C-alpha cells in the first residue's frame, strides 16, 4: 500500500507516543489541525494538551524548555517548524544538549529530538530554503539524521526518539505529500532503521553516487537514464549524516572506482567535502579511477524566481552531466 | 477669463474631526482627540488606502492563479495603518517591518508595477525576481524581513544611526503581535530605552497588553482602523523622539473598513463628492490592472545574472552551481 | 545512669526571629516576618555555609596557584543564599543555575572533594576532570551552565516536566542581574506562566527592579544576606508553586556577612555557644584540608578516557584525535 | 620594533576609526580599561561614548543592532566576546546581514564587520572553546578570515572594516599577546592585506602545508625540525576562509606532490575537509604522489583536564607525524 513521507513520520511518532508516556512533541501549530505542514495532523485529538503541546514564536525560549525537560528525564520531539528557524535557537540545540553528557562525564543525558524540514522548498526565497546538514553534522555529541522517503522517515523518527542523545533529524517538505509503496514491516510498530549506517537503493558496478534526502530520488533518475547507456549506477541513501556511514560508501567505491556526492546544500564545507575528504583519507582512495566530484546546490542565497531557484539545486540533468564526467563519457 | 483661479471648486477645504483617545501608559499627555483634515490630504490618503487595498486583492487573485509562488502577506483591511504612519512622518524618516510589507513598499515609493513585479518573480520586480514577497526594499524602507521578530533589533539599529547622525530622523519599527513575545524584542526596548533611540515600536495588533510591554517605555494604544488617529498617534510618537525623550511603543489596533471610515467622513463634511472618489477608485482600478498586465507579460530574469549582487562594491568574480562546470558570473 | 537523655544539652532549643519583609510584586499577602529556629537547623546552616565559605577561600588559593585553570567563579559572602535555598526546599526538588554554582553543588549534596578535584583537573573530580569549574552536575542540580541566560529556559523545562510527572515537585532557576536583559528568559517568563509551570525564577542580585521582571508573574525581593528571610521566601516561593498557581519571581539582594548574622543570633539567643561554633570552625578547616590535599594529590585522569562519554547507551566507537592516526575509545 | 597581535588589531581599529566618522565599536565591555581581552583598551578614551559603546549581555539584541545600524549606513565593528556566543546571534549573521545584498537585487548592503576571539583557548571546556571557521565559511554573502599573526590581524581587520560587506574576523584568544617584529610596512595607517589571498609563509620543495590561525606558528615549528632531516616544508598561511585562495594552494602543490591540511577546529565538515574536497575537484590532483591528509582538533567537545585538553588540539609533533605519514618516512 502507498503512504506519504508525511504519514510515515506521522505514524512513528504516534506509535513512539503511545509506547512511551514520557514523550511528548512541542512546538508551533503542533496541535492544530493545519498545522505547519500537517505531519501531526490528529496526535492532539488522540493525545491532549499534556503531550502535544502548541507554542508561543519563541525559539530559544521552547527549545530551553525542551531540552530542560529531557534533562529532567523526559524524551521531548521539538519540532522548528523549519530548520531556519533553529538558528535563534541554535545555542540550545549545541550547548546545552549536544554538549552535555560529555561536559558532565557521563551523570547527564538528553534525550531529545529536533525535527522539521530542512533546505530548499519551493518560492520561499532566501531565509527559508537554507540546509543545515554539514553545520549539524559537524558537531560531537549530536546525532543527525536526513531521510530521503518514507521507510527512512518512520524509522529514523523512531530510533531518533528512543535515542537517549540529542538527535537532529533533518527532514524535506517537497517529500512530505510523496507517496511510497511500505511494505509490511515498515508498517509494524517495531520498525526501526539504525542511526549511522546508509542503504544501497541500486545496486551498480561503475560509479558510486551518494546522496541525502530528496535529491536521492534524482540520483536513482539519473541512474535510470544512464542504465539504458549501460551505464550502471550504485546508489547509496545516507540517511545519517553524523555519524555517516563511510565504510558502506568505501565498500562500493573498491568495487566501482568512482565517486559522485550529491547535496541540496551550499558547497564549501558541506556534506560531499567530508565525504571526498575521507574517500581520500582511506582505504578507497587506491581505488579511484578518476576524482570523486560533488554535485551541490548553487554556492548563493536562495533567489526567489523560478528559473533562478531551479537552477539553484541540483537537477536530475547535472547529476548526469557529473557522471559522465568523471567516467569521462 | 482669469479672475478665479482654475482649481477653485465648490467644497470645503478642511474640517475638524473627532477621532478616539489612545490609552496611555507612562505619559501624562496623549495625542489630541480633534484633528483638522484639508480636502487635499483626505483625497491623498483615500487614493493611496484603495490603491494598497486593490493592489493587495489583485496579488491575492494572482497568488490564486500560481502565478506568484511561496509567501504572499497581505495587508487588505490595514491601510489605515501604513497610510497614517506615512501621513505622521518624512519621507527622511526610516521604517522597518516584517514580511507583511506591500503596503509599506507602495507609501515609501515603489510603483504597483514593481511591486506585482517581484511578486510574480519577473526582471521588473524591485529586486528582478530575486526577493519576492517578503524581501523588498525602498527608500528609507528596510524590509520586508522574513524571520519574525529579527526587524525589531534591524529597526533600533537604525534608529541609533538616527541619533548617531545628527539629523533629528525616526525609526518606525513594527512587528505583528505574533513577534510579541520574541526575546530580542525586549532586548531592543532595554537598548533603545538605555541609549535613548529615537525609536517608536510598533506593534501591529490584528484584532496581549502590547502597549505596556515596554514596560519602562512609554506607550499608547491607537486605533488602527481610522487613518486620522494614526496620523496623530504617529505625529505625537515622532514629536517624542524628535524631542531627544527616547523610545515609545504604538499598539495599532486592527480587526468597520478604514477606507469607507475616511469616505464617509469626506463625504457627510463636504471635503468632497462622492462622484469625485468614485473616479478615484476608477483610476486606481487603472492603475493595478496595467501594473497587473505588467506583472505577467513581463519575462523571467535571464538566468545569467543568476549569482549577481552577492557583495557590493566588488570586483566581478565566478559563482559555483550545482556542479563545478555550471558558473555565474557575479557582479556587484 | 540512664535516667537523662546522652544528648540532653545546655541551650535553648529553638527561638523566634524577625526577619526583614519582603516587598511584594502581585502579591496580597507575602512570607511571615518573623520565624523560629531550632538549634539542630541552626548549627546545620551555621556548618553549610561555613563549609561553602572556606571552600570557596580554598578555590581562590588554588586559582592563585595555576593549580585551577580558566574559569573559577566564587560565590563567597553568598552563603545564605544556596544554604537558605537548599533549606526551604526538599531533595526531590530541582535546581539549576549559571557558573557561580560550587556552592550549590555542595548544598545538592556533593562532596568538598569532588568539587575541588574537578576545579584541579584531577579523575576524582565529580566529572573525572571533564568540565572544570562551570559545568558541574548532582542529584536534582543541573549545573553549572556557562552560557548566561541558558539555563532560564532550561529551569522552566524542568518546572515543566515537575508538573508533567505530577509528583508536586518544583524548580527553582537561578540567573544574576547580569543576565536580566536576556531575550531568552522573557520567553521562559511568558512560557512558564501561559503553562502555569511550578517554576520559581531567581535573580541573584549582587549589590534594575528584578523582582518585577516577570510583569504578569508575580514577585518578592528578599535578603540574600540573612540565611533565614532567604529560607522563608523560599518555603512561601514553593509553596505557592506547589499550589498550582504558576511560576513566580524571588529577587535575593546580596552584598552585614551571612555566617557572622547567624552566629549573633545563635549565641544571643543561646541556640549554641561561642566555643561549639568556634569548633565547627576547627573541623570545617579540617575537611577543607583534607580535600584541597586530595585535590592536589589526585593525578589527571588517564589519557585513554578522553573520548569517553559523548553519548548515552550506545555501544563502545572510535573518535579521532588530532590526526587520522589517533583514535580515542568512546565508552558511554 | 615588536608588536602584539592585541596591539595590531587596535592600531588597525584607531586608524580606522580615526580615517571614517561613520566607523564605530560596539559589544559587552567594549568601553572598559579591562576589557574583554584588553583588545580596545584606550579607544573609549580617545573616542568616547558616541563611538565606543557597552552593550549589556544581549548577543542576539545588540548583533540586530549593528546590522541595522550598517544598513542605515554607518559602519559597526560589533565585537563578540568569543565566537561561542555569536551562536546566541547567529540568524542575524546569517540572515538579516549575509544574505541582505542578494535578496535585495543589489539595493541593500551591510558595512558589518564581526570580531572577536574564535577557537580554542586555555582551560575554558566545551562551552567556550568552539572553532566556527567552517560554519560561517559555509555561508553565500558572508566573508570570512581568520588572522594569525599581528601583521595578519592589522591588515585583515583594516580590509574588514573598508569591505562594503558582512565580515566576520574569527581572532585568536591565545594570539593576542603573542609578539612579532613589525615591519614599517604594517606601521602604516595604509597598511590592507586583500581579502581573498593566501600568503607563503615558508617556501618549500617536498610538502605542502596548509593552515589558519594560530596553528600557522606550529605549522611553521614542524617545518624547522623537519628541515634538519632535509624535507623542505612549503608553509601556507590561509588568511581567508571564504572565499580561500585555493590557486595559491593548488600552485603550490603542483610543486610538491603531497598535501597536509592543519586547523584547529573539529574535523568533520571542516577546513580541511573543504580544501581536500577542491584538491580532488582541480587540476592539482594529477599532481599528487599521495593523498591529502588532515590535522584538526580532536572529535570531542573540548576537555577541562589539560592533558585532555592539550591532546584534543593539533600539537608540533601531530603535524610532523602526519607530514611523514605522506611523505612516508
Ligand atoms: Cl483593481
Ligand atoms: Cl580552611
Ligand atoms: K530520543
Ligand atoms: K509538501
Ligand atoms: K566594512
Ligand atoms: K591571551
Amino acid at each position: 500500500l502507498q503512504v506519504t513521507v508525511r504519514d510515515a513520520i506521522n505514524q512513528g511518532m504516534d506509535e513512539e507516543l503511545e509506547r512511551d508516556e514520557k514523550v511528548f512533541l512541542l512546538g508551533e501549530e503542533v496541535a492544530q489541525y493545519d498545522g505547519a505542514y500537517k505531519v501531526s495532523r490528529g496526535l492532539w485529538k488522540k493525545y491532549g494538551d499534556k503531550r502535544i503541546i502548541d507554542t508561543p514564536i519563541s525559539e530559544m525560549g521552547f527549545a530551553g524548555i525542551a531540552v530542560g525537560a529531557a534533562m529532567a528525564g523526559l524524551r521531548p520531539i521539538c519540532e522548528f517548524m523549519t530548520f531556519n528557524f533553529s538558528m535563534q535557537a541554535i545555542d540550545q540545540v549545541i550547548n546545552s544538549a549536544a554538549k552535555t553528557y560529555y561536559m558532565s562525564g557521563g551523570l547527564q543525558p538528553v534525550p531529545i529530538v529536533f525535527r522539521g524540514p530542512n533546505g530548499a522548498s519551493a518560492g520561499v526565497a532566501a531565509q527559508h530554503s537554507q540546509c543545515f546538514a554539514a553545520w549539524y553534522g559537524h558537531c560531537p555529541g549530536l546525532k543527525v539524521v536526513s531521510p530521503w522517503n518514507s521507510e527512512d522517515a518512520k524509522g529514523l523518527i523512531k530510533s531518533a526518539i528512543r535515542d537517549n542523545n540529542p538527535v537532529v533529524v533533518l527532514e524535506n517538505e517537497l517529500m512530505y505529500g510523496v507517496p511510497f509503496e511500505f511494505p509490511p514491516e515498515a508498517q509494524s510498530k517495531d520498525f526501526l532503521i539504525p542511526i549511522g549506517k546508509a542503504k544501497i537503493e541500486r545496486q551498480g558496478t561503475h560509479i558510486t553516487v551518494v546522496s541525502h534526502s530528496r535529491p536521492v530520488g534524482h540520483c536513482l533518475e539519473a541512474a535510470a537514464v544512464l542504465s539504458k547507456e549501460g551505464v550502471e549506477c550504485e546508489v547509496i541513501n545516507m540517511r545519517t549524516i553524523r555519524p555517516m556511514d563511510m565504510e558502506t560508501i568505501e565498500a562500493s567505491v573498491m568495487k566501482t572506482n568512482h565517486l559522485v556526492t550529491v547535496e541540496g546544500g551550499w558547497p564549501q564545507f558541506g556534506v560531499g567535502a567530508e565525504i571526498c575528504a575521507r574517500i581520500m583519507e582511506g582505504p578507497a582512495f587506491n581505488f579511484l579511477d578518476a576524482p570523486a566530484v560533488r554535485v551541490t546546490g548553487a554556492d548563493v542565497p536562495m533567489p526567489y524566481a523560478k528559473i533562478l531557484e531551479d537552477n539553484s539545486i541540483p537537477q536530475v540533468k547535472d547529476i548526469i552531466f557529473a557522471i559522465k564526467k568523471t567516467l569521462n563519457i | 477669463s482669469g479672475l478665479v483661479p482654475r482649481g477653485s471648486h465648490m467644497f470645503a477645504n478642511d474640517a475638524t474631526f473627532e477621532i478616539k483617545k489612545c490609552d496611555l501608559h507612562r505619559l501624562e499627555e496623549g495625542p489630541p482627540v480633534t484633528t483638522v483634515l484639508t480636502r487635499e490630504d483626505g483625497l491623498k490618503y483615500y487614493r493611496m488606502m484603495q490603491t494598497v487595498r486593490r493592489m493587495e486583492l489583485k496579488a491575492d487573485q494572482l497568488y490564486k492563479q500560481k502565478i506568484i509562488r511561496g509567501f504572499c502577506h497581505l495587508c487588505d483591511g490595514q491601510e489605515a495603518c501604513c497610510v497614517g504612519l506615512e501621513a505622521g512622518i518624512n519621507p527622511t524618516d526610516h521604517l522597518i517591518t516584517a514580511f507583511r510589507a506591500h503596503g509599506f513598499t507602495f507609501t515609501r515609493g515603489l510603483s504597483v508595477r514593481e511591486i506585482l513585479a517581484e511578486l510574480t518573480g519577473r526582471k521588473g520586480g524591485c529586486a528582478k525576481g530575486k526577493g519576492g514577497s517578503m524581501h523588498m526594499y525602498a527608500k528609507n524602507f528596510y524590509g520586508g524581513n522574513g524571520i519574525v521578530g529579527a526587524q525589531v533589533p534591524l529597526g533600533a539599529g537604525i534608529a541609533l544611526a538616527c541619533k548617531y547622525n545628527g539629523k533629528d530622523e525616526v525609526c518606525l519599527t513594527l512587528y505583528g503581535d505574533g513577534a510579541a513575545n520574541q526575546g530580542q524584542i525586549f532586548e531592543a526596548y532595554n537598548m533603545a530605552a538605555l541609549w535613548k533611540l529615537p525609536c517608536i515600536f510598533i506593534c501591529e495588533n490584528n484584532r496581549t497588553d502590547y502597549y505596556k510591554r515596554g514596560d519602562f517605555i512609554p506607550g499608547l494604544r491607537v486605533d488602527g482602523m481610522d487613518i486620522l488617529c494614526v496620523r496623530e498617534a504617529t505625529r505625537f510618537a515622532a514629536a517624542y523622539c524628535r524631542s531627544g525623550k527616547g523610545p515609545i511603543l504604538m499598539e495599532l489596533q486592527t480587526y468597520s473598513d478604514p477606507i469607507m471610515l475616511l469616505k464617509d467622513r469626506m463625504v457627510n463634511s463636504n471635503l468632497a463628492s462622492v462622484e469625485e472618489l468614485k473616479e478615484i477608485d476608477v483610476e486606481v482600478r487603472k492603475e493595478i490592472e496595467d501594473a497587473a498586465q505588467f506583472a505577467t507579460a513581463d519575462p523571467e530574469p535571464p538566468l545569467e545574472e543568476l549569482g549577481y549582487h552577492i557583495y557590493s562594491s566588488d570586483p566581478p568574480f565566478e559563482v559555483r552551481g550545482a556542479n563545478q562546470w555550471i558558473k555565474f558570473k557575479s557582479v556587484s
